[PDB]
RNA sequence: UUCUUCUAA
RNA sequence: AAUACGUUCCCGGGCCUUGUACACACCGCCCGUCACACCAUGGGAGUGGGUUGCAAAAGAAGUAGGUAGCUUAACCUUCGGGAGGGCGCUUACCACUUUGUGAUUCAUGACUGGGGUGAAGUCGUAACAAGGUAACCGUAGGGGAACCUGCGGUUGGAUCA
RNA sequence: UUAGCUAGUAGGUGGGGUAACGGCUCACCUAGGCGACGAUCCCUAGCUGGUCUGAGAGGAUGACCAGCCACACUGGAACUGAGACACGGUCCAGACUCCUACGGGAGGCAGCAGUGGGGAAUAUUGCACAAUGGGCGCAAGCCUGAUGCAGCCAUGCCGCGUGUAUGAAGAAGGCCUUCGGGUUGUAAAGUACUUUCAGCGGGGAGGAAGGGAGUAAAGUUAAUACCUUUGCUCAUUGACGUUACCCGCAGAAGAAGCACCGGCUAACUCCGUGCCAGCAGCCGCGGUAAUACGGAGGGUGCAAGCGUUAAUCGGAAUUACUGGGCGUAAAGCGCACGCAGGCGGUUUGUUAAGUCAGAUGUGAAAUCCCCGGGCUCAACCUGGGAACUGCAUCUGAUACUGGCAAGCUUGAGUCUCGUAGAGGGGGGUAGAAUUCCAGGUGUAGCGGUGAAAUGCGUAGAGAUCUGGAGGAAUACCGGUGGCGAAGGCGGCCCCCUGGACGAAGACUGACGCUCAGGUGCGAAAGCGUGGGGAGCAAACAGGAUUAGAUACCCUGGUAGUCCACGCCGUAAACGAUGUCGACUUGGAGGUUGUGCCCUUGAGGCGUGGCUUCCGGAGCUAACGCGUUAAGUCGACCGCCUGGGGAGUACGGCCGCAAGGUUAAAACUCAAAUGAAUUGACGGGGGCCCGCACAAGCGGUGGAGCAUGUGGUUUAAUUCGAUGCAA
RNA sequence: GGGAGAAGGCACGCUGAUAUGUAGGUGAGGUCCCUCGCGGAUGGAGCUGAAAUCAGUCGAAGAUACCAGCUGGCUGCAACUGUUUAUUAAAAACACAGCACUGUGCAAACACGAAAGUGGACGUAUACGGUGUGACGCCUGCCCGGUGCCGGAAGGUUAAU
């Protein structure tokens, strides 16, 4: 913390990532339907959880949780996801 | 080793109050008696006696208030690893101007509020309250 | 001298 | 009736004390193989891209230089020519493009390395109390697994006519 | 985890070249140039005024407006011209598209529209040069997808409505309920009033001022031609346009919705639902009574919008310049050395660099701020101001910091006498012990454990004495002692050698501190050759042990431990406290000096060095530290930034290897953590008690039957209790 | 150290100029010293003579003939230079430096020799003989029951006597 280790060496502040990568700083991307199934959930919780594997627009895959109570989801269907994560 | 008189003297007044003592001496400096001579004039001290023909020692007089002391605080601006040159603009408000600030001019050694009024910056030393 | 373990509200 | 010396041990309870990762409280907490499942990743015969170095090849156009040749309204002029220009010639430079060799990066890859994660498995019980062989650092060896053992150090360990 | 880079390179001379200077180019010399103040290489990027956030400091950011730059299918090159390497020019090569009679040609929206495409997503083949400009022209004019308008999107910022009063029967109805009522709720109904806007109908500024023609006079000239200048008339010029604004008209009319209610955070009931359906920014809700799910009622928040996601700062002092920490919560290198580096005693002059002050220049406009003005206000527009925190220059200033000289001696360092010491190497030398060998004596066990056993013994061990050999370590001293920076160092003697301290002095003149990179030292184990090998002892072997025992125990036993020379370079290398200063209450010691007082004994008064315990202030999250600071301040270095992943991967480095070293990321969690408190628990420690044990006696469990339970069976064997405490 | 002539690429004739012979080499006649010589300096005539640049110039081609390496990638085995089946087999076979064991105290062990004697060795355990393995790097686990070897002398067995 001497200034002449300031002189140095300049604070680093420390750099952040998105935990919402796939979007790549957009706030809704199109996505199509790969799987569509269900995932029991962690320990506090008990339930199955109605959830969709996802090829993006750039062609990333991943998991995007169904919120409400039923759906008329199939497979290869164009579906818009917004982001949060499913704690 | 020795890194500054400056700093050993204002230590050496800081723990001269709190330990109650009436005379703090050291050896002297012309820029000790410099600062040693506003203090009294701004009452915080109450004498200085400098003395000393081979080696000059500064002998000081510590002004104590109700028992306890005047001087509540004493602290160090320019240290020797990093200097301060403030303009007349920039002079503190020690304590909102309760305090004084010791400020080392082209004019000598004065206080900050003499220097606004002398209108013109430069080094400062040294914060009292 | 010897001597172990107790699931998930 | 017998018998009680006695409080060493056993069972339980109380009190002071200490330790303590326990706190639905030692019937506590806790560990690691292994089995299963999930998640990303290392390695990997290779494989397919991207970028770029390097060494040369390459020589369009263009311009500049030279120019045997062909040519040539103003100007000189004996009218013959003079210079110049044109065109072509070649030279210089250089784009396109090619060769090899590297480098870098991405993707992919049979297989393989651990990692993390489990509301129920199997094996043992190492650490937490002196955790029942005090604990742990190094380093070495051994071993299904926690681990064990040797040497040295640390206390961030209990005990005391 | 990018360290070396450069050959026209770098400089010169000469020639050439350009508007201009110059490897600009060439020739010839020279070997220079650059880089740790980051060259080089890689990745990303138009730059600034500004914008957004922040109290500021800062952070992020560059759409719109500006200033600059770069580009124009791609790659190239010149041309022309004052100005081009030219969006809407040429020429070449390429790609793609199109035409062709197949010989050939043509083409460039990143102009304005638009089409396709991509995408979460961004408008009309819109109109009009009236104004503002711009190009040409004497003018008139001509052109302008620059420009002014309209459409389009709650895209944003504002302004405005969707009425106002009254109205209790507290209406109906809804919801809820203690069934009493309550709530919806003056809310609505009703009554009186208002007509904003939109609509409709009618009226009606500014932006149109300039300029234009016809005219008059003056100037100019021979001119009263022309022309110029200044007056005068005729006409104007509008795209927007059905403008801005003004009156009629009619009625409460035509005009409100999202989100939320578990806490965080303003606002709750009811009913469905039963770890399902689900909810979810976080903590967390749902496992039949959910204020957290779903619905209803009621309420809260906003509003022509309301939410969610994205995206940035703030909160976050959570990188701590302002404004952090490193004894144990992450964190001080294992120490020492030391260069660059940063930092500097004292005193005098000098210098005026820094610094401060003043003055000039510039810091474009816009923006922001302040004071105004204008649009009915507001948004917006706009006047003036300040500000633009700077930089340059000039004039000062001299306290400090430098620069320059001179000094001084306190810092620092020598000289002189001594002092203590496991300080270091080198070479000897002892004495016990153990082992082994040999012998005497002697006899039946020895050894080991909790018990044993493996083992050793009659082939005479063990034991006992005598002799000899060998390696290793050096009882007692010995010490919360000594020395060394640590790692560490222990018999005695000799040789060489280091450091410290004290004493009187003498001298030196600041000679100082810290130190990235670098250099050395650096426990143990391990490595390499050699040696040596008593004891001990990984591995290993046997014996026990146990459910198992690759362990703990026993009996063995090898590397290893020792030496010589090298490698490794890690340790809880710890005081978990980096080094060198200065200040700041004490007490009790230890050790080591050195004065004085009669040493009047092993005494007293001093004065040093080092070290131990306690402990005041102070500090600390507490614990504690506490003059040897974890107190107060100085200088410089190292380091820290949630936990796991992980000091691991991948590269580099170093090493014979082992590895050391440098050092991540993905993913995952909402904890990890430190002290300290209260309990509980301990195969922890004390103290006490109980038919708890011991001391006793009788029983149960064997037998038969009674009774109850389980189980089985039944059409049914009603139900409940089920360690102790059924 | 190497790999590595890695790979890959460029130049190559002749004529002229530079310079009608240059860089260089050789080196007289001169000149001076001279202890005067089978001298030393100086001095450069002479001869001899590369390499390079520049500019020409010829062919389809200039290291023109002769002469004179095919390179690359992976893997087996042996580390390598070596040695060998004269006359069908040149290697992975052998040898090898290296490693390990064992023997041996000199009149050595051992070998050739009825013997004498010789080699060992005019060497003396850092020596020599034998066997196995075959650089270097990392290493090298368990079993002595068997077979050998070594050590033991209590007892059983037992020759000639």
């Amino acid at each position: 913390a001497t200034v002449n280790q300031l002189v140095r060496k300049p604070r680093a502040r420390k750099v952040a990532k998105s935990n919402v990568p796939a979007l790549e700083a957009c706030p809704q991307k199109r996505g199509v339907c790969t799987r569509v199934y269900t995932t029991t959930p962690k320990k506090p919780n008990s339930a199955l959880r109605k959830v969709c594997r996802v090829r993006l627009t750039n062609g990333f895959e991943v998991t995007s949780y169904i919120g409400g109570e039923g759906h008329n989801l199939q497979e290869h269907s164009v579906i818009l996801i917004r982001g949060g994560r499913v704690k | 080793s020795m890194q500054d008189p400056i700093a050993d003297m204002l230590t050496r007044i800081r723990n001269g109050q709190a330990a109650n003592k009436a005379a703090v001496t050291m050896p002297s400096s012309k820029l000790k008696v410099a600062i040693a001579n506003v203090l009294k004039e701004e009452g915080f001290i109450e004498d200085f006696k400098v003395e000393g023909d081979t080696k000059p020692e500064l002998e000081l007089t510590l002004k104590y208030f109700q028992g306890k002391a005047v001087v509540e605080s004493i602290q160090r601006v320019s240290r020797p690893g990093l200097r301060i040159y403030k303009r007349k603009d920039e002079l503190p408000k020690v304590m909102a101007g309760l305090g004084i600030a010791v400020v080392s001019t082209s004019k000598g050694v004065m206080t900050d509020r003499a220097a606004r009024q002398a209108g013109l910056g430069g080094e400062i030393i040294c914060y009292v309250a």
